[PDB]
RNA sequence: UUGACUGCGAGACAGACACGUCGAGCAGGUACGAAAGUAGGUCUUAGUGAUCCGGUGGUUCUGUAUGGAAGGGCCAUCGCU
RNA sequence: CUUGUCGGGUAAGUUCCGACCUGCACGAAUGGCGUAACGAUGGCGGCGCUGUCUCCACCCGAGACUCAGUGAAAUUGAAAUCGCUGUGAAGAUGCAGUGUAUCCGCGGCUAGACGGAAAGACCCCGUGAACCUUUACUGUAGCUUUGCACUGGACUUUGA
RNA sequence: UUAAAAACACAGCACUCUGCAAACACGAAAGUGGACGUAUAGGGUGUGACGCCUGCCCGGUGCCGGAAGGUUAAUUGAUGG
RNA sequence: GGGGCUCAAACCACACACCGAAGCUGCGGGUGUCACGGUGACGCGGUAGAGGAGCGUUCUGUAAGCCUGUGAAGGUGAGUUGAGAAGCUUGCUGGAGGUAUCAGAAGUGCGAAUGCUGACAUGAGUAACGACAAUGGGUGUGAAAAACACCCACGCCGAAAGACCAAGGGUUCCUGCGCAACGUUAAUCGACGCAGGGUUAGUCGGUUCCUAAGGCGAGGCUGAAAAGCGUAGUCGAU
RNA sequence: AACCCACUCCCGUUGAAAAGGUAGGGGAUGACUUGUGGAUCGGAGUGAAAGGCUAAUCAAGCUCGGAGAUAGCUGGUUCUC
RNA sequence: GGUCAAGUGAAGAAGCGCAUACGGUGGAUGCCUUGGCAGUCAGAGGCGAUGAAAGACGUGGUAGCCUGCGAAAAGCUUCGGGGAGUCGGCAAACAGACUUUGAUCCGGAGAUCUCUGAAUGGGGGAACCCACCUAGGAUAACCUAGGUAUCUUGUACUGAAUCCAUAGGUGCAAGAGGCGAACCAGGGGAACUGAAACAUCUAAGUACCCUGAGGAAAAGAAAUCAACCGAGAUUCCCUUAGUAGUGGCGAGCGAACGGGGAUUAGCCCUUAAGCUUCAUUGAUUUUAGCGGAACGCUCUGGAAAGUGCGGCCAUAGUGGGUGAUAGCCCCGUACGCGAAAGGAUCUUUGAAGUGAAAUCGAGUAGGACGGAGCACGAGAAACUUUGUCUGAACAUGGGGGGACCAUCCUCCAAGGCUAAAUACUACUGACUGACCGAUAGUGAACCAGUACCGUGAGGGAAAGGCGAAAAGAACCCCGGAGAGGGGAGUGAAAUAGAACCUGAAACCGUAUGCGUACAAGCAGUGGGAGCCUACUUGUUAGGUGACUGCGUACCUUUUGUAUAAUGGGUCAGCGACUUAUAUUCAGUGGCAAGCUUAACCGUAUAGGGUAGGCGUAGCGAAAGCGAGUCUUAAUAGGGCGUU
């Protein structure tokens, strides 16, 4: 029972040269080459869904520093009477008034400023 | 494998990866790495443990409803349509035919026939008492199988 | 005066193995002491070399048809900077 | 030791020539000391001659260069392939900070890519290999001693 | 096919072996070369035209000669066990 | 680390706030062990290595079955499903074979071994085009002349770069027709392709006659065998 | 001079050439050069001796076998959880 | 609406990137096969001086090469078969013919049979040169047909030194010589390697060289083993048993007795079985052939064997191929028949030879020295054999029983011949395969031991596929009376067009969309505007990715690599834990104080065969004793074992 691998070894090859499509040189369209940028790029997709959490907490943050400056308070000291206060809304809520509905941001950094905090 | 004696190329200057001989595995008309001989495929299977498989087929045809039991079976001169018509009377298409001795007359019929096997007690094997869809045999086959099974 | 005894030996210490160390107590016969007793070398820790092979003293073992012998086994002991 | 010391040759001589004897460590057929002629032999010094040089200049042919035709090579993980100062498998185009910088050829030069070429030849290791030596071990061809055989007669000396 | 030389050869010198079926060499052997030669010849060794010369040591190792005496092989087989 | 920093953006004390990880919590999933009868609690970084469970390829049985010219294997896209190896459905190409399920056997899965074979890149249209005796016109032919043919005129060899024997080679010799490949460029030309033709001996050279070195060698002598040496003889030119 | 050789410089080193070329250089009636035929070879031959030469291969030629010699040494070793 | 100033900044690509669509190169993949590989059952086991194996040259209507033939040359003569086409293949055309009065074709027998080659009349550089003798025929410068090697054996004639006769010399008869893959019996005989070095030892009496014989060979009928009971020639298989032994007692080597089988057989020296060759009695095979059953309609289709419906044959139903898948279309198949003439085997019964050595075994048995062989390496070393040297007895005698002696037992050496069971396959036929399918399988599917390489011995490739059928593209146009194309035609299909099935990847192009000329680095990843396309008209799909955070390849080897340490130019195909026999443990089964067979029979996976192996009892070095035993004076103690 002799076997044969011309079949299995090019539907193989075929599976890891699709996900290097778009690649540039012969990281596209040689196998030895686009194996290993296939692996690179699978390593960098797991590393970079933890760093998109980071990423978007710290524009989130900064937006809400420049939205408590026009009102007169800083990041630290909005925070610090949120707590105080009882409200718990995220960042990512916050950050989305600073921006759209600046009405209401004014009366959260308003009733955090109450607090005294 | 024929050639293949002497050196390709010296060990050491020219460059090249290290040879020994061109009939070699790595290369391409060389040998096979873990060529076959020919060889026995053959078991060992006790005699008694050979003896209850057959006790335990037999005993899944009478529960299967796959065994039948007739009073004698025989044809007289060989004709493979006599055989034939025999068989329809029984309603068997399918079938394997245990004897306690296979008739002249009854093999040379069933011989060209496509479904139908006619075989011995002893010459009853695992294998074709599971293949066939139905098992015909006689009063006589059956008092002889209890002889040889216990 | 010969315990620098013979057969053992509960139990331990050490320790990869092969080796090594201590030892109450029992049986045989002893030596000193009136006796209880002490004695299985020396105050202790170095002074040593496996197996194979060959030699010597014993032996209710074996011994190529049988009776013996040769040879072998067992116990003791000799030959290695 | 040592470019020993003295003399000659040069403006200046670790080389050269002549001596001294303190011969590390000359020496008499593995010959000692001389020697005419000879040498594509080693060292030193002169005359002539000169682009060897100060210090290069001009000129003539064949390439290099351009056009037409034919058409290789070693090499090559992939490249969107800068400098500096640090860091770091301890000498970075690729890391950090920083400075510079539009995109692409052609003619030239070789400072780097620890550039290409040859599984380092120097060094060590392997209970590796070859060949060579001998008063290493064990053998052995050849040469040689004696017994027996082929192989006999007689006489004499001489021991049991 | 990176060394042409002071390296090799050389004429000359010396030592030593060889009496002919020579020494010596190639050959399991027959045989062949030496040589159809015969010590003014043949082989080996060292030195290296020519001139003047070539000193001392025979303890070591080799070679040559001697044969008295010690050891000393196969062989033989007294004696004892 | 840089910009820059002097009642600091330095240092020394104290205070409160905030940022900050794959750590902890929240929400949704998957797994290992143990306990109880699907729930609980407590785990789930990993090389050498040990243990457990699987995917896919070729062949055999199931299978004289089932699928298939109303289109098999194979190739090329798209969609979709699992934790993964992978599975499934379809458009185009192709034109005749394939193998559900569960078992049984392995030439059973490549990126590396200065691996083997074939194909194709980079260097790059880059080096080079093989003695620096040397070429310039005219005409002809031709699809096309620097190179072919002829003419005029220059150069080079001439103890050869001219003639002739021998060895070696073997049709390369001449003619007609050709230019794909060969010719380091083009070619109408050629030692190139196709087809014909061409070599005439008493005296030339062999053979025949004779021998050298040497070979072989009846008988013969020697040697485990094969064989060695050698006599008569008979081969061997230079 | 021819012929045989190979002392120097340069070029060439992917060469016109797996050892050449242009300039110079040595011997050139002899221990000369050369054609044809023949003899000696693998632990063997031959060597005016360099461990040189024996078909671009020599501190033991090439070829085929023992043979897939041995390699405590480098290199490689292919799907998933 | 102007002028000025400031701010801002679309489009415009020499060339590149990504995606997509079409191509080109290339030859993978799939399917296929006239070629290979391994078995089983038979055959027959040789060919050659009557010239072999292996060749050179020739031979055809037309050039070459294969295949046949041999100057009578793809053939000649005879028998036997058959039953209509034929003049071999690459490989076609044009021609000439052959014949139902029997051709091509197949089988038996005959004739011819060049030159080389053991090569054999003598020489030679294989395929060449030169001769002599006898008989017959021509007259010129020959022709035809036979002979002429060497050695051995036999026979006849003859005749040296030398008288006789010996050597020697000629003439006749018979035989031999060379080739061949293996098997057999002998002569000579390594080393690498292992012993983790290496000498004894091993590898191994293997590799290799040489000499003989046969279809088989060899060996074979007790001067053999056993053990006081017996067996009964040789050969081969399974056990005893990896035991007894042997061994620098290391690495290793390794029996026999006793059992179970296959085969069955002995006969002579007071002359036998047997074997060989001729002549006859019958039988059976082999070399070629002959007969050999049963189907229609319909649909799709270029073409049915496929669909749907209905039948028939069966001692013949998983054969090959016919335009896609056929028991009933063809060739076959099961089963019956068949030989002018050759070969072979077995059978009678006759002859001849041989067996054959004469007469029961003398330089023999035994011994000493040095070696070989026995599983046994000097060892207490028996037995066989012999290079050197010696040397008996005569059945009231001699040989063995593992140093040696005594007693018993058992045989009769120094003379022969014998089948079967066993070994092998270069060669022929049939069948088979959980073998390969063109980088595989033989090196070789194809004009392969070729091309090519080497002075030679020797080494040694690459290279398959149009279509069902050549129907292989008439004719027109461009072009050099080209190469190559554009139409037209054939075909079901020419992007099936001869470099022709399918036709992947690397690699090279054309077209469209988006991006790219102030920008620094493993080229991705997370975020993300703008533009383009499609349509479900924006919480959608697809293509690009300005700008920005993070981010120094993979393998190996290492304490540690972005490392400037190794390896890889890329793609496609291939490429490394296997198999056999002995075992131990685990899982999973069958039987169970028992379990299981090996060789071998066999109706052949059944059934038989329980020789043997393991277990049910241990202790001791052993004799031995035994739920105990060993040590010991010891029933004490202790070691090992026991429900
Ligand atoms: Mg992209
Ligand atoms: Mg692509
Ligand atoms: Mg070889
Ligand atoms: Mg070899
Ligand atoms: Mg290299
Ligand atoms: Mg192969
Ligand atoms: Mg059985
Ligand atoms: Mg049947
Ligand atoms: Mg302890
Ligand atoms: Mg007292
Ligand atoms: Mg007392
Ligand atoms: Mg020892
Ligand atoms: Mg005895
Ligand atoms: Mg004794
Ligand atoms: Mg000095
Ligand atoms: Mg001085
Ligand atoms: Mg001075
Ligand atoms: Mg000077
Ligand atoms: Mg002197
Ligand atoms: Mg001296
Ligand atoms: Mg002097
Ligand atoms: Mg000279
Ligand atoms: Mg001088
Ligand atoms: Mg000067
Ligand atoms: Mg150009
Ligand atoms: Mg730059
Ligand atoms: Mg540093
Ligand atoms: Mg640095
Ligand atoms: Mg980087
Ligand atoms: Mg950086
Ligand atoms: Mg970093
Ligand atoms: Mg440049
Ligand atoms: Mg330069
Ligand atoms: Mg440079
Ligand atoms: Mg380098
Ligand atoms: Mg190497
Ligand atoms: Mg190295
Ligand atoms: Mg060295
Ligand atoms: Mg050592
Ligand atoms: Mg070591
Ligand atoms: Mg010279
Ligand atoms: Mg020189
Ligand atoms: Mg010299
Ligand atoms: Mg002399
Ligand atoms: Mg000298
Ligand atoms: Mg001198
Ligand atoms: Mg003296
Ligand atoms: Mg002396
Ligand atoms: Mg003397
Ligand atoms: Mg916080
Ligand atoms: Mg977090
Ligand atoms: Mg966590
Ligand atoms: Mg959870
Ligand atoms: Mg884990
Ligand atoms: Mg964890
Ligand atoms: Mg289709
Ligand atoms: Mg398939
Ligand atoms: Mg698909
Ligand atoms: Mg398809
Ligand atoms: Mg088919
Ligand atoms: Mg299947
Ligand atoms: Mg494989
Ligand atoms: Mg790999
Ligand atoms: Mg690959
Ligand atoms: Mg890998
Ligand atoms: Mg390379
Ligand atoms: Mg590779
Ligand atoms: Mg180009
Ligand atoms: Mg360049
Ligand atoms: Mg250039
Ligand atoms: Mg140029
Ligand atoms: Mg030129
Ligand atoms: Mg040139
Ligand atoms: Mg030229
Ligand atoms: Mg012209
Ligand atoms: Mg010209
Ligand atoms: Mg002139
Ligand atoms: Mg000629
Ligand atoms: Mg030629
Ligand atoms: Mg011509
Ligand atoms: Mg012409
Ligand atoms: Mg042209
Ligand atoms: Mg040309
Ligand atoms: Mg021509
Ligand atoms: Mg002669
Ligand atoms: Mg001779
Ligand atoms: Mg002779
Ligand atoms: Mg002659
Ligand atoms: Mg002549
Ligand atoms: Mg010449
Ligand atoms: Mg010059
Ligand atoms: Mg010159
Ligand atoms: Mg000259
Ligand atoms: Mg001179
Ligand atoms: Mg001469
Ligand atoms: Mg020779
Ligand atoms: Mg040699
Ligand atoms: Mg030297
Ligand atoms: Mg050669
Ligand atoms: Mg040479
Ligand atoms: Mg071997
Ligand atoms: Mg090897
Ligand atoms: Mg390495
Ligand atoms: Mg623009
Ligand atoms: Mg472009
Ligand atoms: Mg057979
Ligand atoms: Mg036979
Ligand atoms: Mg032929
Ligand atoms: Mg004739
Ligand atoms: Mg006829
Ligand atoms: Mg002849
Ligand atoms: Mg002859
Ligand atoms: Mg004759
Ligand atoms: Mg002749
Ligand atoms: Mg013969
Ligand atoms: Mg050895
Ligand atoms: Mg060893
Ligand atoms: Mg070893
Ligand atoms: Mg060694
Ligand atoms: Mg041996
Ligand atoms: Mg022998
Ligand atoms: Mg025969
Ligand atoms: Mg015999
Ligand atoms: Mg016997
Ligand atoms: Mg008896
Ligand atoms: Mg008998
Ligand atoms: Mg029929
Ligand atoms: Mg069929
Ligand atoms: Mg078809
Ligand atoms: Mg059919
Ligand atoms: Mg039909
Ligand atoms: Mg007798
Ligand atoms: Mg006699
Ligand atoms: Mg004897
Ligand atoms: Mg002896
Ligand atoms: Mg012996
Ligand atoms: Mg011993
Ligand atoms: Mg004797
Ligand atoms: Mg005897
Ligand atoms: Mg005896
Ligand atoms: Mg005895
Ligand atoms: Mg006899
Ligand atoms: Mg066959
Ligand atoms: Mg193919
Ligand atoms: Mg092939
Ligand atoms: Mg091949
Ligand atoms: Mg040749
Ligand atoms: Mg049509
Ligand atoms: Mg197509
Ligand atoms: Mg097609
Ligand atoms: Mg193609
Ligand atoms: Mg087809
Ligand atoms: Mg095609
Ligand atoms: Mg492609
Ligand atoms: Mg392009
Ligand atoms: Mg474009
Ligand atoms: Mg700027
Ligand atoms: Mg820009
Ligand atoms: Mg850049
Ligand atoms: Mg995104
Ligand atoms: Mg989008
Ligand atoms: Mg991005
Ligand atoms: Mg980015
Ligand atoms: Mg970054
Ligand atoms: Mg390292
Ligand atoms: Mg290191
Ligand atoms: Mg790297
Ligand atoms: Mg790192
Ligand atoms: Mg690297
Ligand atoms: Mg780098
Ligand atoms: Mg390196
Ligand atoms: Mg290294
Ligand atoms: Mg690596
Ligand atoms: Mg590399
Ligand atoms: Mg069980
Ligand atoms: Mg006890
Ligand atoms: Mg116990």
């Amino acid at each position: 029972a002799r076997v044969k691998r011309g079949v299995i070894a090019r539907r193989r090859h075929k599976k890891i040269l699709k996900l290097a499509k778009g690649y540039y040189g012969a990281r596209s369209r040689v196998f030895r080459v686009a194996k290993q940028a296939v692996i690179k790029a699978g390593q960098y997709a797991y590393r970079d869904r933890r760093q998109r959490k980071r990423q978007f907490r710290a524009l989130w943050i900064a937006r809400i520093n420049a939205g408590a400056r026009q009102n007169g308070l800083s990041y630290s000291r909005l925070i610090a009477g949120l707590k105080k206060a009882a409200i718990e809304i995220d960042r990512k809520v916050l950050a989305d008034l600073a921006v759209n509905e600046k009405a209401a941001f004014t009366a959260i950094v308003e009733k955090a400023k109450a607090s005294l905090a | 494998v024929s050639g293949g004696g002497k050196k390709p190329w010296r060990q050491k200057g020219t460059g090249r990866a290290r040879a020994g001989t061109i009939r070699s595995p790595i290369w391409r008309g060389g040998g096979t790495t873990f060529a076959a001989k020919p060889r026995s495929h053959e078991q060992k299977l006790n005699k008694k443990m050979y003896r209850a498989a057959l006790r335990s087929i037999l005993a899944e045809l009478v529960r299967l409803d796959r065994l039948v039991v007739v009073a004698d079976f025989a044809v007289d001169a060989p004709k493979t349509k006599g055989l034939v018509a025999k068989l329809d009377t029984l309603g068997l298409k399918d079938v394997l035919i245990v004897t306690d001795g296979v008739d002249e007359n009854l093999y040379l019929a069933a011989r060209n026939l496509a479904h139908v096997d006619v075989r011995d007690v002893q010459g009853s094997d695992p294998v074709s008492l599971i293949a066939y869809d139905k098992v015909l045999v006689t009063v006589s086959a059956v008092k002889k199988f209890e002889e040889l099974l216990g």
